[PDB]
């Protein structure tokens, strides 16, 4: 159980969900982009 | 990039799949992601579980199946 | 048409992942159909054209799709 939930908050962080909600906030899609990651 | 991936490798990315695959029909939805983040205390939003499955979601067939889930963890080793 | 002066190698890799979330087959490239599909995402409804437009100006070598050297390039150009 506990290995299993480490294993799960591991594969969570692979999404990266609050860079990619930052991405869709801003949205030229690649300009907006660059600012994300500016 | 999948086929890259070594026996143990595979075997352990199929452990991992069955872990957010809950109901086992073979497919991860936002309810199923939702429960795994809920339980490791994270509260997405609807929108944010859509979100999620909208990133790995490759054949936008609305969920992810292994495939996806394994082109997702081999390339992002 | 330079890269930006300053690339860090975490920049570089949050370029890796926008890349990944376009091409999400994984087969190394964006085609119009996986820009549609993104931008449909963020309340955009281009046509086919304006689609292929936009995939015009980041393709390099005129091949119709976007391999990530070539999003790489355009990335660190408009970082700017
Ligand atoms: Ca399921
Ligand atoms: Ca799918
Ligand atoms: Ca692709
Ligand atoms: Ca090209």
């Amino acid at each position: 159980t506990t290995k299993g939930k480490v294993m799960e908050r591991r594969i969570l962080k692979d999404f990266q969900i609050g860079f990619v909600e930052n991405l869709k906030q801003e949205m030229d899609i690649f300009s907006s982009l660059a600012k994300v990651i500016g | 990039m999948a086929d890259q991936l070594t026996e143990e490798q595979i075997a352990e990315f199929k452990e991992a799949f069955s872990l957010f695959d809950k109901d086992g029909d073979g497919t991860i939805t936002t309810k199923e992601l939702g429960t795994v983040m809920r339980s490791l205390g994270q509260n997405p939003t609807e929108a944010e579980l859509q979100d999620m499955i909208n990133e790995v979601d490759a054949d936008g067939n609305g969920t992810i199946d292994f495939p996806e889930f394994l082109t997702m963890m081999a390339r992002k080793m």
